[PDB]
């Protein structure tokens, strides 16, 4: 109620001692739909719950470079800007140094990209969280980014809408994932995505994209009926 | 045209750049940052392009207040002999041209 | 209005910029400058507003700044604004006299500073240059002219007009007692004193509380000629002689 | 009414057509350090009151009366910071003029240029006007000259004037006193006495400063000279 | 462009001016020619002051105490000394103290360095500031050395030979100006002894 | 709030007191000025009319036709719940519809069961403006408050609207709360709101009207992370059906929830501002 | 600014008041007082001095790291009173500008001219709507070839001036008055006498008969025109001599 | 326990508590204030049709508004604001001209909408008050797209935007099938535009411009429109 | 609310500040257009006299090209810039293209200049509208309308500024191929449409006559008065 005065700029503090317009950007993640992202020792899987059938094809999962891609939960102007930035970082790493770009490092580059706005007038926080899944020498990666300039390393996560259901599944089976196959790890991701869905709804190779990179595998976005073979094996919402 | 053409064209550029290099290396990143933020603020205060402007705040922040050059005393731009359209001049400064 | 009256970029429901209308009000509160285009020339009669006993004059004219050989202007409104605007009027004229070697035809020069003042409304963060200027002129195209410009850029051409204080009042007195085609500079200078004397209540136009500048043509050269103390003393005492003769007639 | 929106912004006109930040920068002038300019036969005097009257002050540091070129100087009431940066500029423009026309800048010319700085600083938005007014005197063409530039950038020649505090009282006393033919031996005394009208304490070489133009050119009067003029009046 | 124009040297004739050069040269034709000092100039240090010698004079003004001879172009020697004069007047006006010969020297050097000796100011810069009698050898290309004596221009070699033969570490004023006069006399045309204390 | 570098700018108000001063003015009560805000007054009204008479209706629906319950819904999801649960069975013949404009809005249609003209319904999927809310209570309720009429107000709220010690994200994606009237003698069913927590707009207008004329009313407030047609929101309007308030109005939950399947698959052309 | 100016007379620095006041420069003078220490400078025959009472409230805070005495060049000191960050920043600016002066000319900045520069930088802060004053009071000392010891002070509002004793900070005005009467009856103070006056001015107005680690004495002499502050031993010996006589 | 007037909806930068930039969605309401534009991508090309909403019989229906050509194969159908359409038409047209002047290839439809969302998404100091509808048959084959205030693009098979965006996209939902012919798209766009339009579809109050793999983007003539809208 | 910035939308979906520049148009002086048989005419009222005012300096019909001319009816200084700048861009085109410049071309320029002033709230949209008539290379008669919003639109009969609708509605009837065939009839038509606009005839009217062969050439008030008396004689016949 008093936060009134101090909530309408990103470059003003409150008596309470917190910037509310960064917290509102971190509510704008939730206006976008539930992406899941979970990895093993061989592969780093993403899944995306795509909110007409003719209109709004909605490209939630995006491919950044050979070794790396993302899935999108929130403001889509910002999703685009951030993804396009990452493509340039990795292009330049393979132009000068002639290698991939570490996923940790690339998520850190996005971190500082997304801090400038919040500590600048005439700017607003990039209103979107990513699930930034690459594979390095290191091994597979998931890296949650938040609409706030801070970010995480993850072995599983979900961000977007009613996405706590997924997060809960991904804690229950967190251990399974580490030692799963490509397709095992995928069905786990899809069952988190299906925990988010109402019980009256289902995956039904329709609201499923799957964005998997791994060891020889490059980041490949299975969509439409390239997700059918992964959902063949998955069975029994119960 | 002449070597000096460009040495003089970018004289001020390739001095205050050198000042910021010195300050970075000695004082720290903060010292250029602070000076820069002052300069840009006080050269968001002048007339529209098409009137000749007396920017007392920017000049004294550089230490030019008590220093003349050929820049000042040749090719008098305050009695400019070639001016454009007021509106179109302002558009150019805005970056609409 | 209480809104739409701030930035000079912000229109009203009606479609009004009240900022620019308040710059017109700032002309309202300024030296009466009464111009009367004539046959023989075109005169620029005035109220010499500032006439304090300690106040000194080390200038050629008070409100009347000349532009080139062939043009002069007056000033009613914001004084500092006017200083930079009247320097700019000279410089405009001289750039045309540098490229085309002709003394700027009158409309061009008026219009040029109107574009400046129209930018100073268009672009918000600038203040509407709160001056009106009455341009006595000669050119090869349109013989003699009188002009006005406004803070807005809205400019006109005139047979007689006024700017400043009791300005609409003065224009009414001109519309009574002006006779387009008959009006020599003689009878225009008579009308000028008359209308000043009728519109403002300054003793009997004290000659140091009025000033005229007559842009005439003599041996095919334009002659911008301030009227002496002596010579407006002659115009006002003759106006008062006629007043007294007419007082005896009535 | 309050009409306070109009009295914050310097880029606005008021309902009736007033520029009110100008008026409030002239209010900063009108709470200034009393100065008196008396353009006399044999040169001008700029006799002023010092904003220090202290036991602790270095006489050689601060000057109300500063030269711009040899033959010109000026004095101020209102703002010291503002004054000082305006006269750094004044000196520049005098020397620019002497590199272009090789003529010691006329008092009128210089006045225009420093009042064109004042013009810009009322015009633009996101700045304030200067809260200081300048009695820019000096000697040219076998003639004394005095002017009075403003926060707004309106400037006017003067025979006799005053600014700062009890300064309308200054000009009243000075209208009663100043003669057209009053020469500078007697104008320094007159300016000392115009200060006495607008003074608070006992007046001494410390508590006032004086500086004059001449045939020769502009200077400041030594503490000795100022107390000798105060002893002679 | 619709960009406000600025001041300084304008480099627009340049290539078209060099087309004039090329044509006229080729045919055997004259274009107006640069006017020079071609002066013997001189300077010395003595116990407690400076003298500046020249021939007809090359000795120009900088500050009340600082003077500055001119060899090279006449245009450019006069221009630089006049502009640097104005600069040291501005410096002094604020400082409160007559300006220094180190100030004069730094400024001249730095200005002539910016314009890379395309402007001909080979100057002998002699003042007696607070820190005492200073003499320099300002050059067109923005070089200088702080020397007890230096000669430049038209018979500099003969003048310098006289100097170095007939110099004493700490002179008297009259023998110091005697030296600069006989040095000018060797290079040459009235001797021009601008003595400073 | 500065269009140029260093524009003198003022703060947004909690009280809109400058707006109350603009009220005072009425644009200096100028004839054209007062005329055009009366053109905006007849733009921004309600106009109760039914399309069986195809006329306009004057005074009342609840004192005009008998009222025993009156089942309100204020939001897409609130009216989706009355579409789903109450009106899977029955006629619910239309008697009325508030025909309004505001900037933001969308139908405001009134009904009453054919079996029981007694029992009444509203579906306000639109928004009614702060000025039009008392005009809306001067239409359907009209005058002569009965206190013989269970005013079952349902409303869809945002998870963020709710005040709590944990963050607005820490709140469970769905819940609902109650606020019910002195008279109302039946269960809150959900928890009643907290002290800091308040409501406003038309649902508040109805429950506040009800309280001052001591009428049984309850304001169900579905604080859900979505504000758009969602199975979970309408099955968090579920609890209402299994209270007195909505017990003889709901039918056959299998039928209802298959109809709700339909409501979900109606779909939008949803804009491309998130993905 | 980017966000802009602020409706109200005391709410932005580029808005004049009905009376004709700028109020955020007067609140930058409240920021001198917010400092929480007093400084006293004392000029003399041979020496200029700058003393300030010491505070280091936290035991842990290493007392070596916490001072209000800085130097700008070898020959020219300051003492500060006001806000730590802003005072360190004004000290740093004085270094840049002293070096700029010296680079431009090839002789070092005078005390008065450095004070003038910092006061002109402050004038620009207070005329511009983006920037604000540095709420800190720089009190330069140093020996001049011609003019000898130079006690000068420069302000957040941006007014520079010379003095023969200065006092600033919390007891600013109380200590100004102490020094008025000391200087009224001045004895062409040498190193000892100037430092005595300054120490004991602070020890009167704050009423703290100091330990060596409850004051900080910076001082310069014609003897040693290098600005040089005292050791615990030296500043102790001063206080001991003021207690003995 | 008090009501506050907090505004996040005056500023395009300002987020609601829920995290909404309202001015973008208020520019979506400005697309809805504009004229209905129905495009249908097929196997045998992509069509664009759009209503002109001609009001008077004094305004010239012979003149062409609401639809444009950008190269050989691609144009788009504008809907919302024609003033804002113009600057994004220019982007598309110049950057595909540049593609033909760089690679000697005409730029793919996905890449033209990339170029257009680089000139958009840049708030012009307001969320672009136009939606374009980029219908080209590129190297890859037929392609419809949709642009919005937020600045971004998204790929389409059958899209209706503008006045009756969802009024006419629900008709497309029933009418369009994957194996549509370009003839079908043409007629279906038009007949659904007809049953949207409050006026009766003649060739004067519609712009259609359609592309096939074979026959490059052209503007359906008075007579071609007349023939189809006689049948439909 | 959203009428305190040029560059904001509303829930109803409007730029009200841009529509307030169109209210500044609406406070105009009736400017009328016709696009006839190898003729175009721009009748526009003189509105006010002021006894002692030169009329040369204040005219409502300005000529842009050999084969383009316009009739502005909003703000005066705003329109002066638009018209000056329409001649700038006309000359740019003419020089580069080597074409007698299209009417449409410069109506699109005037429109796009006003669009360039619609897209900042640190600028204002020129609150003026012009009836830019004329001919093409080949000689096709033209009439257009340009708006503060910054759209161009094609027309046959037009009527803008003061009493816009009144005089447009006159033309809805009186604009016909048998009032068009000849140049007399199109001059008569705009005069008789301004004999709806303003009381006085041949008195407060200022009427441009550009043909396929000819250019603006402003008429005399005697020439217009002849045609006022011709339609008065037609009214005597009827």
């Amino acid at each position: 109620m008093f936060r009134n005065q101090y909530d309408n700029d990103v470059t003003v503090w409150s008596p309470q001692g917190r910037i509310h317009q960064i917290e509102y950007a971190m509510e704008a993640v939730k206006q976008g739909s539930a992406t899941v992202g979970l990895k093993s020792k061989t592969h780093a899987v993403l899944v995306a719950l795509k909110r007409s059938e003719l209109a709004a094809h909605q490209k939630k999962i995006l491919h950044v470079d050979n070794h790396i891609g993302i899935s999108i939960a929130g403001l889509t102007a910002d999703a685009r800007l951030l993804c396009n930035f990452m493509r340039q970082e990795c292009l330049d790493s393979r132009f000068v140094f002639d290698r991939p770009l570490p996923v940790s490092r690339l998520v850190s580059l996005i971190g500082s990209k997304t801090q400038i706005p919040t500590q600048r007038y005439g700017r607003r926080p990039y209103g979107v969280g990513l699930l930034i899944a690459g594979y390095d020498d290191m091994g597979p990666h998931i890296f949650q980014t938040c609409p706030s300039a801070n970010y995480f390393d993850c072995r599983a996560m979900s961000i977007g809408a009613r996405s706590q259901s997924a997060r809960t599944y991904l804690e229950r089976h967190m251990s399974e994932f580490m030692e799963c196959n490509l397709n095992e790890l995928v069905k786990h991701g899809l069952r988190a995505l299906r925990e988010t869905l109402p019980a009256e709804q289902d995956l039904t190779t329709k609201n499923v994209s799957i964005g998997i990179v791994g060891k020889d595998l490059e980041f490949t976005i299975y969509d439409d009926d390239d997700v059918s073979p992964f959902l063949e094996g998955l069975e029994e919402r119960p | 045209s002449h070597p000096l053409e460009l040495s003089e064209k970018n004289f001020q550029l390739n001095q205050d750049k050198m000042n910021f290099s010195t300050l970075r290396n000695i004082q720290g990143l903060f010292a250029p940052l602070k000076l820069q933020m002052e300069f840009k603020a006080v050269q968001q205060v002048q007339r529209l392009p098409f009137l000749s402007s007396s920017n007392l705040s920017l000049d004294v922040l550089r230490g030019n207040d008590e220093t003349i050059g050929f820049e000042d005393i040749l090719n008098d731009p305050s009695q400019s002999e070639v001016m454009g359209e007021p509106h179109l001049m302002v558009e150019y400064k805005l970056g609409l041209l | 209005s209480r809104r739409y009256d701030s930035r000079t970029t912000i229109f009203s429901p009606e479609g009004r910029l009240y900022q620019v209308e308040y710059a017109m009000e700032a002309i309202g509160h300024a030296g009466t400058c009464l111009g009367i285009l004539a046959n023989d020339g075109v005169l620029l009669a005035a109220e010499r507003r500032n006439i304090h006993k300690l106040l000194d004059e080390v200038f050629f004219s008070e409100k009347i700044y000349k532009l080139n050989e062939d043009m002069a202007c007056s000033v009613a409104g914001i004084t500092s604004d006017a200083n930079v605007l009247t320097n700019e009027l000279r410089l405009i004229a001289q750039r045309y006299l540098l490229q085309y070697q002709e003394p700027i035809p009158c409309e061009q020069l008026v219009t040029a500073l109107c574009d400046i003042k129209q930018a100073y409304t268009q672009f918000g963060g600038k203040r509407p240059f709160g001056v009106s200027l009455l341009y006595i002129g000669w050119d090869k195209h349109y013989g003699f002219q009188l002009y006005q410009s406004d803070p807005s850029g809205n400019y006109g051409g005139w047979k007689a007009t006024c700017i400043g204080n009791n300005s609409a009042a003065a224009v009414s007195m001109l519309k009574q007692d002006y006779k387009e085609g008959e009006m020599t500079l003689k009878s225009a200078l008579a009308l000028a004193i008359k209308v000043l004397n009728k519109t403002m209540d300054v003793s009997k136009l004290s000659a140091e509380k009025v000033e005229i500048a007559t842009l005439t043509r003599e041996n095919g050269k334009t002659v911008i000629r301030v009227l002496k103390q002596k010579e407006v003393e002659q115009l006002i005492k003759k106006h008062e002689e006629e007043e007294a003769k007419a007082e005896r007639e009535k | 009414m309050a009409e306070r929106g109009y009295s914050f912004s310097l880029t606005t006109f008021s309902p009736s057509g007033k520029l009110v930040q100008i008026e409030y920068a002239l209010a900063a002038v009108a709470g200034g350090a009393p100065s008196v300019g008396i353009k006399a036969a044999n040169g001008v005097v700029l006799a002023t009151e010092k904003k220090q009257k202290s036991i602790l002050y270095d006489e050689r540091s601060v000057h109300k009366v500063e030269p711009i070129t040899k033959h010109i100087g000026l004095v101020y009431s209102g703002m010291g910071p503002d004054y000082r940066v305006l006269v750094h500029r004044a000196r520049k423009l005098a020397q620019q003029y002497y590199l272009v026309y090789q003529e010691p800048i006329p008092t009128a010319q210089l006045v225009q240029r420093v009042a064109s700085v004042m013009q810009e600083y009322t015009q633009s938005g996101g700045v304030r006007p200067f809260g200081v007014s300048l009695l820019i005197c000096g000697w040219n063409e076998g003639r004394p000259y005095l002017f009075q530039s403003d926060p707004s950038g309106a400037y006017f020649a003067w025979k006799a004037t005053a600014m700062g505090k009890n300064y309308v009282n200054g000009k009243t006393f000075l209208e009663k006193r100043y003669n057209e033919d009053l020469e500078l031996e007697d104008a320094i005394h007159t300016a000392i006495l115009t200060l006495k009208e607008s003074f608070e304490g006992q007046m001494t070489e410390d508590n006032i400063e004086v500086g004059i133009c001449n045939e020769a050119g502009f200077r400041r009067l030594t503490p000795t000279e100022v107390k000798d003029y105060l002893a002679a009046i | 462009v619709y960009a406000p124009p600025v001041g300084g040297f304008s480099f627009d004739n340049c290539r078209r001016n060099a087309v004039l050069e090329a044509d006229f040269a080729k045919r055997g034709y004259k274009l107006p020619k640069v006017r020079k000092t071609g002066t013997t100039i001189a300077g010395v240090v003595y116990k407690d002051g400076i003298v500046l010698g020249a021939d007809t004079s090359k000795i120009h003004f900088i500050s009340p105490n600082i003077y500055c001879c001119g060899a090279g172009t006449a245009a450019d020697t006069d221009m630089t000394t006049q502009l640097i004069s104005s600069n040291l007047e501005l410096h002094s006006l604020s400082t409160g103290r007559l300006p220094r010969v180190v100030t004069a020297n730094r400024m001249l050097k730095q200005m002539l360095f910016r314009y890379q000796g395309y402007i001909g100011a080979a100057l002998v810069l002699g003042g007696v500031d607070v820190t005492g009698p200073h003499l320099y050898s300002i050059y067109p290309h923005g070089s200088t050395d702080k020397l007890p004596y230096v000669t430049m221009g038209s018979g500099s070699l003969a003048a310098m030979a006289v100097f170095e033969d007939k110099f004493r570490p700490d002179m008297e004023e009259e023998e110091a100006k005697n030296l600069v006069s006989e040095a000018i006399a060797a290079g040459i045309s009235n001797i021009d002894l601008c003595v400073i204390s | 709030a500065a269009t140029f570098f260093g524009e003198v700018v003022k703060a947004p108000c909690r009280a809109g007191t400058e707006d109350e001063e603009e009220e005072e003015e009425g644009r200096r009560e100028t004839p054209e000025d007062r005329e055009v805000r009366l053109q905006l007054a007849r733009k921004r009204e309600v106009r109760l009319l039914r399309r069986q008479t195809k006329t306009s209706l004057e005074v009342s629906l609840l004192e005009k036709y008998p009222c025993s319950k009156f089942i309100i819904a204020i939001g897409n999801n609130a009216v989706a719940f009355l579409s789903s649960f109450v009106m899977n069975s029955g006629v619910w013949e239309e008697v009325g519809c508030a025909k309004l404009w505001n900037e933001w809005c969308a139908f405001c249609v009134f009904y009453h069961l054919k079996s029981n003209p007694s029992v009444f319904l509203c579906q306000c999927s639109c928004y009614v403006a702060e000025d039009q809310q008392y005009q809306w209570l001067e239409k359907v309720f009209g005058s002569c408050p009965r206190k013989n009429m269970q005013i079952t107000i349902l409303t869809c709220r945002h998870v963020t609207d709710y005040k709590t010690s944990e963050s607005t994200g820490s709140l469970p994606s769905p819940f609902l709360r109650a606020l019910k009237t002195q008279n109302f003698k039946d269960s809150a069913c959900c928890p009643l709101l907290e002290q800091p927590n308040i409501v406003h707009d038309l649902p508040a207008a109805v429950l506040s009207y009800c309280q001052v004329w001591k009428i049984p009313a309850i304001l169900y407030l579905c604080y859900t992370d979505v504000m758009k047609l969602d199975l979970i929101t309408v099955e968090a309007f579920k609890p209402i059906l299994s209270t007195r308030s909505l017990k003889g109005l709901v039918k056959n939950i299998p039928q209802s929830t298959e109809i709700l399947k339909k409501l979900m698959t109606t779909n939008e052309i949803q804009s491309n501002i998130y993905t | 600014m980017s966000r802009g100016s602020s409706a109200g007379f005391d709410r932005h620095i580029t808005i004049f008041s009905p009376e004709g006041r700028l109020y955020q420069v007067e609140y930058a003078f409240k920021a001198i007082n917010q400092g929480g220490l007093t400084s006293v400078a004392v000029r003399g025959k041979d020496c200029a001095v700058i003393v300030t009472q010491k505070k280091v409230p936290d035991k842990l805070l290493d007392s070596s790291t916490v001072t209000h005495l800085f130097k700008i060049t070898e020959n020219i000191g300051c003492v500060m009173t006001g806000m730590t960050a802003d005072s360190r920043s004004q000290v740093q600016r004085a270094r840049y500008e002293a070096a700029n002066w010296k680079y431009k000319y090839g002789y070092e900045i005078p005390v008065d001219m450095l004070c003038k520069r910092i006061a002109d930088i402050s004038q620009v802060y207070t005329q511009n709507a983006e920037m604000r004053p540095l709420g800190c009071c720089m009190i330069l000392i140093g020996i001049d070839e011609e003019q000898g010891p130079q006690v000068y002070k420069c302000d957040p509002a941006g007014y520079y001036c010379g003095f023969k004793a200065t006092a600033a900070g919390v007891k600013q005005t109380e200590s100004t008055s102490f020094l008025e009467k000391k200087v009224k009856k001045k004895f062409d103070w040498t190193f000892e006498q100037t430092v005595e006056t300054a120490i004991t001015c602070l020890s009167t107005v704050l009423s703290i008969d100091f330990k060596p680690s409850e004051i900080e004495v910076g001082v310069v002499t014609v003897e040693n025109p290098k600005f040089r502050i005292l050791t615990e031993a030296e500043i102790d010996a001063h206080l001991v001599a003021l207690a003995e006589r | 326990m008090f009501l506050t007037r907090s505004e996040y909806d005056r500023g395009v930068n300002t987020f609601s508590p829920e995290g909404r930039l309202f001015q973008v969605e208020y520019a979506i309401e400005a697309i809805k204030l504009g004229s209905t534009a129905i495009g249908i991508q097929t196997s045998e090309g992509v069509c664009l049709a759009v209503e002109k909403r001609i009001t008077s019989p004094l305004m010239e229906p012979s003149s062409i508004e609401k639809i444009v050509e950008i190269d050989a194969h691609i144009g788009c159908a504008m809907s919302g604001l024609i003033a804002d359409a113009k600057t994004l038409i220019d982007k598309a047209r110049v950057e595909t001209q540049n593609h033909w002047f760089t690679y000697n290839e005409t730029m793919t439809v996905e890449s033209v909408t990339q170029a257009v969302s680089n000139l958009a998404l840049q708030f012009m100091s307001r969320p672009f008050g136009v939606a374009l509808l980029f219908g080209g048959v590129d190297e890859k084959g037929p392609q419809l797209f949709h642009m919005d205030p937020s600045g971004t693009f998204v790929q389409c098979d059958a899209r209706a935007i503008g006045s009756a965006s969802e009024g006419a996209q629900s008709s497309l939902q029933e009418v369009y099938h994957k194996s549509m012919t370009l003839k079908e798209a043409i007629k279906s766009s038009l007949i659904i535009l007809k049953q949207v339009m409050e006026e009766k579809l003649n060739a004067t109050n519609i712009e259609l411009a359609t592309v096939q793999p074979g026959q490059n983007f052209h503007m359906f003539t008075k007579e071609e429109l007349e023939e189809v809208i006689k049948d439909i | 609310s959203y009428d305190r910035a040029i560059t904001v939308f509303s829930p109803d979906g409007h730029l009200f500040q841009v529509e307030y520049a169109q209210e500044a148009v609406k406070k105009g002086s009736t400017a009328v257009g016709v696009r006839g048989r190898d003729i175009v005419v721009l009748g526009v009222e003189k509105k006010s006299v002021a006894k002692l005012q030169d009329e040369r300096t204040v005219r409502k019909i300005c000529a842009l090209d050999d084969n383009v001319c316009m009739a502005f009816a909003g703000l005066t200084a705003d329109a002066r810039i638009v018209i000056n700048r329409a001649r700038v861009e006309c000359q740019s085109h003419r020089l580069t293209v080597e074409d007698p410049v299209t009417v449409e071309y410069i109506t699109r320029y005037i429109a796009s200049l006003k669009q360039r002033y619609t897209q900042s709230n640190g600028r204002r949209p020129f609150g003026i509208s012009a009836l830019i008539v004329g001919f093409d290379f080949d000689g096709t008669p033209r009439l257009y309308q340009t708006d503060p919003s910054g759209t161009y639109h094609a027309w046959k009969a037009n009527a803008i500024g003061r009493g816009a609708k009144s005089v447009r509605e006159f033309l809805e009837k009186n604009y016909t191929d048998e009032a068009i065939e000849t140049d007399d009839l199109t001059i008569k038509l705009v005069i008789k449409a301004l004999l709806e606009v303003v009381q006085s005839g041949g008195k407060n009217i200022e009427l441009a006559v550009m043909r396929r062969d000819q250019s603006l050439k402003i008429l005399n008030p005697e020439e217009i008065e002849k045609y006022v008396a011709e339609i008065e004689k037609e009214k005597e016949e009827n």
